[PDB]
């Protein structure tokens, strides 16, 4: 019974990457078969340093090594897994190093505090003090998991070691330290956070490398979430103000991208005093990316403002900046604004929305960019309950008409998908009065994808508006295409009947579309004929058994005698599926 | 039984629809059965209206999917391709495999003609041989496909009024019976009527001429008009020449060139087109643009995430 | 009337004839 | 006063008509100086290592691999050359060594590592390879690593391809240990060292209408210290310094370094000899050096209207520009490099001559890289070139110069006085006299 285990063990030396990978992923079976002491003394030394350096093999090995706590002899001997993971935490591949660090953190919880101070802490010190910055980068991620469960002297040593990493010469080590600064500070005492974490945060935030400075914004958020509100101004606020006006556009982009988190962390008073001018300057930034990032946060930032003076601030400070953003030259800035500007109506109120937001909506609805118009249309639900869609339909209809007849068929496809929501919001009467012709004209479009999308949209519309409206308006119109000289439109009629059978009910299907389907079985084009066969197969369950045995079965039988092979095959398949014969 | 193979062929088709190559045994069986089907296929195959005529694809699988989106999916839409399914494309193998699978499954619905670029000599130079070698590690699949390429029909006739072929007319060819008399079950020759039918081009110069491609002849409006009057052909479809607007009329609406590869060679930035023939032989062209794909490494002027 | 750099003319000519058939 | 240069080593074939595959096309020291990599037109990178016993050891072969293979552009029916254009070392991450090698179209990241142990042991097959009895497997055995003779393995880790329309001419690694740039004739792309499926195009000077091209990008380089500053030179003799902090796209330049052209030297070839073939930042980062066909110009980064120092590499060829135009010798792309302390600069010339200019003392020395003095620890005799006639004693006449012997690629040891000079086929290494 040991033969498969012997095969797996010898597969670790195989030159084939796939076989060696498969053997790696079954290391649990090998360890279980070998035992415990044999696993510790034979398998682990072999897996300590592997000559093969394939990224996926090393990644799989790193994943497996984090679950061998029981297979090596329980938590008592968990320190035996340290060498293989320490070797993996040094390789050049970033994902392998991250997986090794994650496994080390996962198995660190099984260490007793004595084992933590005897084996894990020396490992962290060796990694932090190593000659290769790949080791030092990995060491930054292991401070938070061993700090809470050590003595005071070990805590001071760990703090000193982390302080040394933040002043490293290699930019990657400093980047890792900046990344892990917040999660490290989350476990220190508040006094030590003020005394030691703040100087490191200030030093990293004023680093020469732009890639290091932009990582201080997340650290800023994490540190602000810890300190008391009265201590924010003296410690965190100057760094945040410096970051908001930083020379590099990447740092300003990071500030704008995490602006709502900063607003939540610092509180309402600091938000009103300092963050509002920062947002005003960010929306007027000279970089298009920064303006686009700040545009996304307009709605949330306005929502989270203090209710004491929310409307006044929005009117006197944010609204002019928004007005300047509507006329922006960058397409992406306008696209980003259009998707969030539409929801400021509930905050401002009906009269304020009519006076101020309505001109902005009208101006953005006439933009040359299709995506701006699509974004404005897609979010009408925010204002639908504030001012009503009656005040908006007169300007929405021209925009919908323009989008529905765009030269690019993908724009027409995009506007189609929003029609059921638009029809639901605008009401059935307005749809029948204005939008019915647009929907019908899509079924005869040259592009087949548009016809398919219009068919699915018609199914959604009938689902929304019920069967009676469909039978009254659409069904008499869709069956008119059966007389189209082009066979593509006839097959479109078949497809529309296919999707409408599931919703229109058995009675309507039998009385209105079944006679049309049966009449088209005599179409000269074989494509229409076997499409009729497939349609009869599909809508077969909806029809009654009496109708199936009376009129459907003879029609299917006649199709089985057709000259075309495809028609015969599809008719036979329909007969087999319906079990008529 | 035929039914189990029918479901097998179907599953092959859906597998290919998402750009997934078939196994060597599957390719062997597909090529053998396509050869069996194409053995009885005539040199001038009669194509019955309605049908959609497509031009060069040249291995652009995603553009082929865009073509299917624009014009409809087989077997709902009858198609008629005019050669050049491989070469100068990242997915020549997938494209030709999907086309052959569709031909085997729907022999009455899809008709595939023969162009210049599906031959042992051409495919060794323009990357199809290299593509199959890099994706399979052996020339067996190349041998299967090149053996199958010999059986593809040279020309097609649509209701006896529209003549569809890859290259164009030949000095040695005057009647459809001449094409029917040829032996197409061979490698593409360097000369002769068979070579001209896959290498000729239209030109404004009267009479005949020499072709700078290295083979074939260039024919003028007089030759096309004489051929149309002799064979009673209202129109002569064509392909094999890149055009920016997708379809191009020439020789006073006697020869039309159709190109179905948008952004030819990923650099030309051209439009593609397909000719749709109504039930009443009413021609209508549908131009389309390259499918939106991120692409092999996407060089963008938008700041990527790693720099953001 | 100084002559142009070879790389300029090579790039110009190579990109000009990108529709050869 | 001057540095005494002595012949140390020569690498390559001896007195043969080498084919167009052993011609060295790039020479580059690594950051610590103990590794020296050379690429040739055959796509074959050879790495030398200094012996361990100032460090005045010799260089011996350390690794050899085929970087780029010949390839065919099926999209345009052109052969893609496998010639190695540039080689750039990465800072040492771990025991392994990394470098970037580029041909005209593709940049490859190569890892050089040493393997000195081999797994020995099996459970179903003897060490020779014979298959053992399947019923003799009673106890499982785990393979155990065993020491072996050290071997050096080079493998490609990442491929950055299909992103440049034109021929790549420069690669430079950023100082943030994260990104690097590759510049073709008209565009500059910013890459990530661990991401190959996308690149960021920061500079694009290609006009919409291309029948009015006037210049192309000939070189590019990041600042040695600053992570946001890089420069790129054009064929018109202008260097543009771009700041990546101002905007995401660097289509507008922060500074423009150019010297107004006096109509005195307004010859027919004044546009060719003014093209910049190489731009190099000083190690301190406060100075920038550019090399055109006839001169070396050192630019102060705070002064844009004129260079601070100008050195004439070979003035005697100014009057013979017409002759050099006929045999395509006027289109050569020479290079230049700084020394460790940014005090001496060395650049190549014709007839196996390489020139060295001392910035502190304003002194010039011309030396010959020749096999005629193939004796180690031999002081190189300075060379002097005279015009036609007046050959004095040791004067080399201009008409006797061999223009087929060009020293295009040179390198300096980052810390020591060791220079690598690459002739057409051989690689010469010279050392200071100690
Ligand atoms: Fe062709
Ligand atoms: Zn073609």
């Amino acid at each position: 019974s040991l033969y498969p285990i012997a095969v797996l063990i010898d597969e670790l030396r195989n030159e084939d990457v796939q076989l060696r990978l498969n053997s790696i992923k079954k290391l649990s079976t090998i360890a279980l078969a070998l035992g415990v002491e044999r696993t510790r003394s034979e398998l682990l030394p072999f897996l300590t340093d592997t000559i093969y350096d394939e990224d996926e093999v090393l990644l799989a090995l790193a994943e497996q090594l984090g679950t061998f706590t029981t297979l090596v002899g329980g938590p008592e001997y968990v320190h035996c897994l340290l060498p293989p993971l320490e070797s993996l935490a040094t390789v050049e591949e970033t994902v392998v190093r991250d997986k090794a660090v994650e496994s080390l953190r996962a198995i660190s919880h099984e260490h007793s505090p004595s084992d933590l101070e005897a084996h894990f802490v020396p490992l962290v010190k060796r990694l932090a003090g190593g000659d290769w910055f790949t080791s030092r980068t990995s060491a930054c991620g292991l401070f938070s998991v061993c700090y809470p469960r050590v003595s005071s002297a070990v805590k001071a040593e760990l703090r000193q070691y982390f302080r040394n990493l933040c002043s490293d010469d290699t930019p990657m080590v400093r980047r890792a330290a900046a990344s892990k600064l917040g999660e490290f500070a989350k476990v220190l005492e508040l006094d030590n956070v003020k005394s030691e974490i703040i100087p490191m945060f200030s030093n990293l935030a004023s680093d020469e490398q732009d890639s290091v400075r932009l990582l201080a914004v997340e650290a800023c958020v994490n540190i602000a979430q810890l300190l008391p509100q009265e201590d924010l101004e003296a410690l965190v606020m100057p760094t945040l103000r410096q970051a908001a006006e930083d020379k590099s556009w990447r740092v300003r982009y990071m500030v704008a991208d995490k602006f709502t988190e900063l607003q939540k962390a610092v509180g309402p008073e600091i938000t009103k005093t300092d963050l509002v001018p920062a947002f005003q300057n960010l929306m007027k930034d000279c970089e298009a990316e920064v303006r686009a990032a700040a545009s996304h946060k307009v709605k949330e930032f306005c929502e989270n403002l203090s209710a004491d003076c929310r409307e006044n601030v929005i009117m006197s400070q944010i609204l002019p900046c928004i007005k300047e953003l509507v006329s922006d030259a960058n397409q992406h800035v306008k696209s980003a604004l259009a998707s969030v500007i539409m929801g400021l109506s509930p905050i401002l109120g009906k009269d304020n929305t009519i006076e101020h937001l309505l001109p902005l909506f009208l101006a953005q609805l006439k933009d040359e960019c299709p995506e701006v118009r699509l974004n404005i249309i897609s979010n009408l639900d925010c204002v639908n309950e504030v001012i009503g869609i009656r005040q908006l339909s007169q300007s929405l209809l021209p925009a919908i008409v323009e989008l529905a007849e765009d030269a690019k068929w993908r724009v027409r496809l995009a506007i189609i998908e929003y029609m059921p929501l638009l029809a639901g919001q605008l009401g059935v009467e307005f749809f029948d009065e204005k939008l019915n012709s647009l929907c019908m004209a899509w079924l005869v479009d040259h592009v087949y994808a548009i016809r398919e999308a219009a068919t699915s949209n018609l199914k959604k519309l009938v689902e929304k508006f019920g069967k009676e409206w469909a039978h009254a308006t659409i069904i008499p119109k869709v069956l008119a295409m059966s007389g189209d000289p082009n066979y593509l439109h006839r097959m479109t009629t078949l497809f529309c009947i296919n999707v409408l059978s599931e919703v229109c009910g058995q009675d309507i299907t039998t009385k209105h579309m079944l006679p049309t389907v049966l009449r088209m079985a005599g179409d000269p084009v074989a494509n229409v004929r076997f499409n009729v066969a497939k349609s009869l197969q599909k809508i077969g369950p909806i029809l009654d058994n009496s109708t199936l045995q009376s009129e459907v079965k003879p029609i299917l039988e006649k199709l089985t005698q057709d000259q075309d092979v495809d028609v015969k095959y599809f008719a036979q398949e329909a007969l087999t599926v319906l079990s008529l014969a | 039984d035929e039914k189990v193979f029918t479901k097998e062929l179907d599953q092959w088709i859906e597998q290919l629809n998402e750009c997934k190559q078939l196994s060597e045994s599957q390719v062997k069986s597909l090529c053998e059965k396509a050869k069996e089907i194409l053995t009885k296929e005539s040199n001038v195959q009669e194509v019955r209206c309605p049908v959609t005529v497509c031009g060069d694809v040249h291995g652009q699988f995603h553009d082929l999917m865009e073509l299917f989106r624009i014009g409809g999916k087989s077997p709902d839409t009858n198609y008629l391709f005019m050669g050049d399914y491989v070469d100068r494309g990242y997915y020549s193998v997938e494209t030709v495999t999907l086309l052959v699978a569709l031909k085997v499954r729907y022999r009455e619905r899809i008709t595939i003609l023969r162009g210049n670029h599906e031959s042992r000599q051409i495919t060794q130079v323009y990357g199809f041989y290299d593509e199959c070698l890099r994706k399979y590690g052996n020339a067996n699949v190349w041998k299967y496909f090149t053996d199958l390429f010999d059986y593809l029909p040279l020309t097609a006739l649509v209701d006896g009024q529209i003549f569809c072929l890859h290259g164009g007319l030949s000095p040695s060819i005057d009647t459809l019976d001449h094409i029917r008399a040829l032996d197409r079950l061979q490698e593409v020759p360097h000369e002769g009527p068979m070579c001209d039918l896959l290498w000729s081009d239209p030109d404004d110069r009267g009479g005949w001429g020499i072709s700078p491609r290295g083979a074939g002849y260039t024919f003028g409006q007089d030759i096309s008009e004489t051929f149309n009057h002799a064979n009673g052909l209202t129109l002569v479809s064509r392909a094999h020449q890149l055009v920016m607007e997708g379809y191009n009329w020439c020789h006073d609406r006697n020869v039309v060139t159709i190109f179905s590869a948008p952004n030819y060679c990923y650099r030309c930035g051209n439009q593609a087109a397909i000719m749709e023939l109504d039930d009443t032989l009413k021609y209508s062209f549908l131009q389309f643009d390259p499918a939106p794909r991120r692409g092999e490494p996407h060089v963008t002027r938008r700041t990527p995430d790693y720099f953001l | 009337s100084p002559l142009m750099h070879p790389r300029v003319k090579e790039v110009r000519t190579d990109s000009g004839s990108l529709r050869r058939d | 006063n001057d540095i005494q240069w002595c012949f140390s080593q020569v690498k390559g074939a001896v007195d043969d008509d080498v084919a167009e595959a052993d011609i060295i096309s790039t020479v580059e020291f690594n950051h610590s100086g103990e590794l020296l990599a050379t690429g040739d037109k055959g796509g074959r990178v050879v790495i030398f290592q200094q012996e361990q016993e100032h460090s005045r050891g010799e260089y011996n072969v350390y690794s050899t691999f085929q970087s780029h293979e010949p390839e065919f552009d099926y999209l345009k029916s052109l052969e893609i050359e496998e010639k190695i254009n540039k080689i750039r070392w990465l800072p040492q991450k771990n025991a392994a060594q990394f470098l970037l090698s580029t041909n005209d179209k593709t940049i490859k990241l190569w890892k050089i590592s040493e393997r000195d142990k081999r797994p020995e042991g099996y459970n179903l097959k003897e060490e020779d390879g014979r298959y053992r009895d399947p019923t003799t497997v009673t106890t499982l055995r785990v393979p155990v690593f065993r020491p072996m003779d050290l071997m050096v393995e080079a493998s490609p880790r990442r491929i950055f391809a299909n992103a440049h329309t034109y021929h790549i001419n420069s690669i430079s690694i950023n100082s943030d240990y994260e990104t690097y740039l590759s510049a073709d004739d008209l565009r500059i792309n910013l890459w990530h060292l661990e991401i190959t499926d996308r690149s960021f195009n920061i500079v694009d000077i290609k006009p919409a209408n291309m029948e009015e091209l006037t210049e192309v990008i000939t070189a590019a380089e990041f600042h040695p210290n600053s992570c946001n500053t890089f420069v790129y030179s054009s064929s018109k003799g202008t260097i543009r310094l771009c700041d990546m902090r101002a905007s995401a796209l660097c289509d507008r330049h922060s500074k423009l370094f150019e010297e107004p052209e006096d109509p005195s030297n307004r010859s027919f070839f004044s546009e060719i000899i003014s093209s910049i073939s190489d731009v190099k930042f000083s190690h301190s980062g406060r100075y920038m050096m550019t090399r055109d066909y006839l001169s070396v110009k050192i630019w102060d980064l705070n002064m844009e209207n004129r260079p601070v120092e100008t050195y004439q590499v070979h003035e005697y060829l100014r009057s013979k520009l017409c002759s050099l135009y006929e045999n395509d010798c006027i289109f050569d792309k020479f290079e230049c490099c700084w020394n460790g302390s940014d005090s001496v600069v060395m650049t190549g010339s014709y007839n196996n001559f390489f020139r060295m200019f001392d910035r502190n003392t304003k002194r010039d020395i011309t030396l010959e890289a020749s096999r005629e003095n193939n004796k180690p620890r031999t002081v190189l005799k300075p060379r002097k070139v005279c015009a036609s006639g007046k050959r004095k004693k040791d004067e080399i006449s201009v008409d006797s110069l061999d223009f087929n012997k060009k020293i295009l690629h040179t390198a300096w040891h980052p810390k020591e006085n060791i220079i690598a000079v690459a002739t057409t086929n051989n690689l010469y290494i010279f050392q200071d006299k100690v």
